[PDB]
């Protein structure tokens, strides 16, 4: 249970006074093995379905309905709709790497830091949605760069209404 | 073993270390490659541990 | 435009002649499996991007829940397969889901202006004295926004 | 033998493993359809494929990937025979090309359909990146593996399990339908390979 | 004007020939060494070992 | 059935009698399906006019109970359906022991 | 092992030789199509004269 | 903020993870830009150039595999596909864990002009080399650890020939479970030269 | 017939052994077309893709030699000429045995 | 007009030269290896055996 994203130093800070260290590192290795056992069982379940297989029965690559029965009650159709050559939905396209890089990223510095990730520029990332349009279309990078700056200046520093207020006070600003 | 097997008695466990497959492969391998790669060659049995 | 297709598009359908002309146009297809859009994709032979537009989009939940209008969708599907046009237009042209041959005069006018002046499909719809559509589709901005 | 353009010998060497037409031994057609016995009966002869990154290890943990690999070898053989026929532009060899590509296509069947109407809502990044989703996910997979709980249907933990990503099908395998379909489309009109 | 169209055709032919050379040399360049050439380097280093 | 089936998938029914070895309560109609989503499967007999339906159709094989234990009505043509893009023509019975 | 290395190296230089033969063949065929199209241009000039 | 030392525009680029000096000719998507921002942040965090890196998260499994697998999109996609679809990377030419038997077979068939009977003779030579190590007899052995449940074990092989080419192999006791060594706990035979 | 599951035009091609989607630019003879029909039928029969292949005729000598010798015209002509006219293939450079 | 006929003759000459190159390289390409080259591969594999 969750002891692989929560490493033995994570567990060691919680477990200075709880138990002995040789028992802790045994727990670490056991749940580290348990993670790969999850990957093995879930994968050897789910790839039996993969629809370029089951139209041709001359393979005799066969599924079993027995353990298949359960995860549709558990994961609610997570095996049901497999997806085409990639888009914004797939487990192997850009938003998957993006999400699994966010939840490794957002704890590198402590949240009190000025250099902390969500603090340093980015409340906008946790607001951002994952649609197909965010994948597909190409806007100018400099346009988004002006946009994120207008967001941060309009946010707190002056409490303005819109971009025309920003342009007025930039017409004001000498120094 | 007498019949040609070898095994290590690891407490209550017996685990096989060699096989007589090359002995009984010779008869199958006489007439050609087709007989060697059969399912029939794959079902050659090995004696009791 | 074959004469038989002209008889299909010409005729008017009440509730009285409904199941008779249903069995004439579908044979023995049940309305239940005709209602689901997967057999529509199989039968009427369309893309699912195209199938976003017919009744509406459709997940396995009930969406744009019809009671029956299977004849009215049949006329407009066959017409669009003939004249090769999208479905904002054939929604837009006579939104009362009915056909009189002056609608066929209109559609000949717009197809002729397209060939004559070499313009867009919205643009000769302006020339048929019809307004600017603001409705968006095909993940693209509308006539208004473009 | 396939890389050296020697075709029928490569075909009879592939038939020692996976004959689609069934095997005949001394006049009698046999029942079985694969020639290697642990392919008939899946036998994981490597416990820990995720020790490192190795296609061989993951293949050893589940032999159905060896089945799929042999199948792709067979398709490569058939398309190569069709392509080498198709570059010699006499008419009977074009008919030969047509029957080879059709032989491949009825091995494959159809292009598979997926319902593009999906469960996927477009969530917030921070909601979808929740560690609660991951912890419930790992605990649920261990719970299904141990065999301990009662299956139920309620959208409480499915609020977490909705934002899991969906798996995608094999792109390399998807390439073959488009490739054979395009070759055969050039056959059906009077075009070349180019 | 008919002559000048025939000249556009002859430049189409030369363009196609140069395109074939370009693609073929790019293929033999990016596929830098074969399998058997690497096998030759394997056999030499096996002899050294 | 080319009419009410969009998929190429079929049901594979085998009807079980009551009695002989597994002493059952009523008859039951087994079937296999490959559409993995749970549904209901209405095995409607045109000849007898009654249907055998199983709500929450299990994945793959399933147990669907016949109410009226009368097996002569299961001999003629059987129309199984999903009402979700799948129907299967069922005919040519064989009784076996 | 050195004998086997020499054998596989000789086969590889045969393959590279054959690839150069094929590039020469394609250049010859391209020049041939070029000269036919230039003949079409020249007979158009003859009609003009 | 005055806490963040920012002199120039490049300092602002390093603080905001997005570039202001790029001319507006460049077109990108949104998600790829956020990826570039996050990757640049992680690179600045691993170097300890931006101060006070928390060592609690750096020791996780993901960032040990950062520099080789997780830093780009392409290597991450390679690892993720090599889990679920190994048959795209299964290549029977080069297999990790290969004996010298298959090596001298491949060397026997490594030329251009291949006839079937050449393949047959190479197969017979491989069959003899398989015969030699299939008949191995164990003279004696030695266990590594003090007790039988852990540690390794080394065997010493005999052939059925005169002056012998003694062989040895190793096997682990830690990978034992359920009454049988998994097949990865064994090792290959090795030849002794003295 | 409803027994023959036919959805699309390619299904019709597989059922009739002759193509409807070929553009009319293609010219062939009659006998070569019937050959293509029969060869496509035999390929569909050997794969057991079209159901209920009778195993009585599959075991004959001709279909054991299908895949190598009898599938194309050219290999069949090669075998038939190599019976009656071996001297076209006698080459004193390479002799078997 | 007599000049333009002489130009048709010079293109006939260049066409014939390119045709000879094409046929000769196609011959040496399709006859990929000789008898004696295959004999050399036979002698090497005999030495290996």
């Amino acid at each position: 249970l969750t002891d692989i994203c929560h490493y033995s130093f994570n567990e060691f800070r919680q477990q200075v006074s709880d138990h002995l260290s040789w028992s802790e590192t045994n727990r670490l290795y056991r749940d580290a093995q348990q993670e790969q056992k999850e990957n093995q069982l879930y994968e050897a379940r789910i790839l039996k379905r993969a629809n370029p297989q089951l139209q041709n029965a001359v393979h005799l690559g066969i599924t079993l309905p027995h353990a298949e029965l359960r995860g549709y009650n558990s994961e609610f159709g997570g095996r049901a709709s497999q997806y085409v050559a990639p888009g914004s939905v797939s487990s192997m396209f850009s938003p998957a790497a993006y999400l699994t890089e966010l939840y490794r990223e957002a704890r590198n510095l402590h949240a009190s830091d000025s250099v902390y990730h969500l603090d340093e520029r980015r409340p906008d990332l946790q607001s951002m949605t994952l649609s197909q349009q965010n994948m597909d279309t190409e806007l100018s990078t400099l346009s988004l760069s002006n946009e994120i700056l207008l967001k941060g200046i309009k946010a707190n520093q002056s409490n303005l209404d819109s971009d025309t207020k920003v342009m007025e006070m930039l017409s004001t600003f000498r120094p | 073993d007498e019949n040609g097997a070898q095994y290590m008695q690891w407490g209550a466990y017996r685990i096989r270390l060699n096989t007589l497959f090359a002995r009984q492969l010779v008869e199958r391998a006489n007439t050609g490659i087709d007989t060697i790669l059969s399912m029939e060659t794959q079902n050659i049995q090995e004696p009791m541990m | 435009i074959s004469p038989e297709l002209f008889n299909i598009l010409t005729e008017e359908i009440t509730e009285a002649n409904a199941e008779a002309i249903y069995k004439q146009n579908f044979g023995d297809i049940d309305p239940a499996c005709l209602a689901m859009p997967e057999y529509l994709k199989s039968y009427y032979n369309f893309s699912d991007e195209e199938l976003s537009q017919f009744i509406r989009k459709y997940p396995d939940n009930e969406l744009n829940t019809q009671k029956i209008h299977l004849l009215k969708i049949n006329k407009i599907i066959l017409l669009s397969q003939a004249v090769n046009l999208p479905f904002l237009k054939l929604d837009e042209i006579i939104p009362e889901q009915n056909i009189t041959p002056t609608v066929l005069g209109k559609i000949f006018l717009v197809k002729y202006y397209m060939q004559k002046y070499n313009i867009g499909t919205e643009t000769a719809l302006i020339l048929c004295n019809d307004s600017i559509s603001q409705y968006s589709y095909s993940n693209q901005p509308s006539q208004f926004d473009r | 033998l396939l890389h050296e353009q020697n075709f029928d010998e490569a075909n009879r060497w592939l038939k020692y493993v996976w004959s689609p037409s069934g095997y005949i031994v001394r006049g009698q057609i046999k029942n079985y359809h694969w020639n290697v016995r642990p392919l008939l009966e899946n036998t994981s002869w490597n416990s820990d494929p995720l020790d490192s990154v190795d296609p061989d290890a993951v293949a050893q943990h589940d032999p159905m990937h060896y089945k799929v690999a042999t199948f792709m070898r067979t398709l490569d053989l058939l398309m190569a025979r069709g392509d080498h026929a198709y570059r010699q532009l006499e008419r009977d060899t074009l008919n030969e090309a047509k029957m080879w590509y059709m032989q491949a296509l009825h091995l494959l069947g159809n292009k598979p359909y997926l319902p593009l109407s999906s469960v996927w809502n477009d969530p917030r990044l921070d909601n979808a990146a929740a560690t609660t989703t991951q912890k419930a996910h790992a605990y649920a997979i261990t719970s299904l593996r141990q065999g301990t709980q009662t299956p139920a249907l309620l959208l409480r933990s499915a609020n977490t399990l909705t934002d899991l990503f969906l798996p995608q099908i094999n792109d390399v395998m998807l390439s073959y339908w488009n490739k054979l379909e395009l070759r055969l489309y050039n056959l059906r009109h009077n075009l070349s390979i180019d | 004007i008919e002559e000048i169209d025939a000249e556009k055709t002859v430049l189409e032919k030369s363009k196609a020939g140069a395109k074939s050379r370009f693609d073929n040399y790019s293929k033999l360049y990016d596929e830098d060494v074969n399998a058997g050439e690497r096998q030759a380097l394997d056999m030499r280093i096996a002899s050294q070992s | 059935n080319p009419n009410n089936s969009s998929n190429r998938f079929m049901f594979y029914p085998v009807y079980q009698y009551n009695g002989n070895t597994s002493g059952l309560a009523q008859g039951r109609l087994l079937f296999h399906r490959d559409t993995s989503y749970s549904s209901k499967v209405a095995a409607w007999i045109p000849g007898a006019g009654r249907s055998l339906i199983n709500e929450n159709a299990n994945i793959g094989d399933d147990c669907a109970e016949d109410s009226v234990n009368k097996p002569d009505d299961l001999k003629q043509y059987i129309y199984m359906t999903d009402s979700k893009g799948t129907a299967t023509d069922v005919s040519g019975p064989v009784d076996i022991n | 092992l050195l004998i086997e290395a020499e054998k596989v190296s000789q086969s590889e230089i045969w393959r590279r030789r054959r690839q150069e033969w094929e590039i020469q063949r394609n250049n010859a065929e391209a020049e041939m199509k070029q000269i036919d199209a230039q003949l079409k241009s020249l007979t158009v000039r003859r009609e003009a004269a | 903020n005055r806490a963040a030392s920012i002199k120039s525009r490049d300092d602002l680029y390093q603080y905001l993870l997005i570039d202001n000096q790029v001319s507006a000719e460049i077109k990108t998507t949104r998600i790829a830009e956020a990826i570039a921002s996050i990757q640049l942040y992680v690179n600045r965090a691993l170097e300890n150039i931006e101060i006070h890196a928390v060592s609690d998260v750096i020791t996780r499994q993901f960032f040990i595999d950062w520099d080789k697998y997780n830093k780009r999109y392409s290597t991450w996609a390679g690892v993720s596909q090599l889990v679920y679809y190994p048959e795209n990377y299964i290549d029977p030419t080069m297999r990790i864990g290969q004996t010298k038997m298959m090596d001298t077979l491949l060397q026997s068939v490594s030329q251009s002009q291949l006839n079937a009977d050449t393949v047959e003779d190479a197969f017979k030579s491989y069959l003899t080399s398989f015969e030699q190590v299939a008949n191995l007899e164990v003279i004696s052995a030695y266990h590594d650890n003090v007790n039988n449940d852990q540690g390794l074990t080394y065997f010493i092989g005999n052939s059925k020939t005169e002056v012998n080419q003694y062989y040895w192999r190793s096997v682990d006791h830690s990978k034992f479970n359920d009454g049988k060594f998994a097949a990865n706990a064994w090792s290959e035979w090795h030849k002794i030269d003295c």
